[PDB]
C-alpha cells in the first residue's frame, strides 16, 4: 500500500530591493558638506551603481 | 532608467524663534570689575534666562 504526502517547499525569490541615497544618507542636504564629500572619491556612484 | 539625482525641495522662507524675554545677562560689569575673585577659590555666578 502507498500514499500522497503534499509538502511545502518555501523558496525567498527576492529579497527587498531597497536603494539609498549616496548624498542624502551622509549628507543632511547641507551646503559644505555636500562639497566635502565630492571632495571624496566616486563614492556615490559606486555605492548607488552596485 | 537612471536615477540622476534626488529631489531636495528647496525651503521658500526662513522662521527663527526664541525665548519671549528681554534681560539682560550682567556680563560687562564683571569684567569692568576691580573687585575680583580668587583662583584656588574661583567663584561661581548661575547666569540664566537673559
Ligand atoms: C491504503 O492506505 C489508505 C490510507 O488511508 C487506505 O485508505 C486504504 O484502505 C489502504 N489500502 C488497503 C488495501 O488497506
Ligand atoms: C511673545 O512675544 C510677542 C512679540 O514680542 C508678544 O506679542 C507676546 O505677547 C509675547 N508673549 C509672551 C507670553 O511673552
Ligand atoms: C567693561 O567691559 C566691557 C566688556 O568686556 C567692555 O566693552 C568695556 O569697554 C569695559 N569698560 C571699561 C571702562 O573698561
Amino acid at each position: 500500500n502507498f500514499t500522497i504526502s503534499v509538502t511545502t517547499e518555501i523558496l525567498p525569490v527576492s529579497m527587498t530591493k531597497t536603494s539609498v541615497d549616496c548624498t542624502m544618507y551622509i549628507c543632511g542636504d547641507s551646503t559644505e558638506c555636500s562639497n566635502l564629500l565630492l571632495q571624496y572619491g566616486s563614492f556615490c556612484t559606486q555605492l548607488n551603481r552596485a | 532608467i537612471y536615477q540622476t539625482s534626488n529631489f531636495r525641495v528647496q525651503p521658500t522662507e526662513s522662521i527663527v524663534r526664541f525665548p519671549n524675554i528681554t534681560n539682560l545677562c550682567p556680563f560687562g560689569e564683571v569684567f569692568n570689575a576691580t573687585r575680583f575673585a580668587s583662583v584656588y577659590a574661583w567663584n561661581r555666578k548661575r547666569i540664566s534666562n537673559c
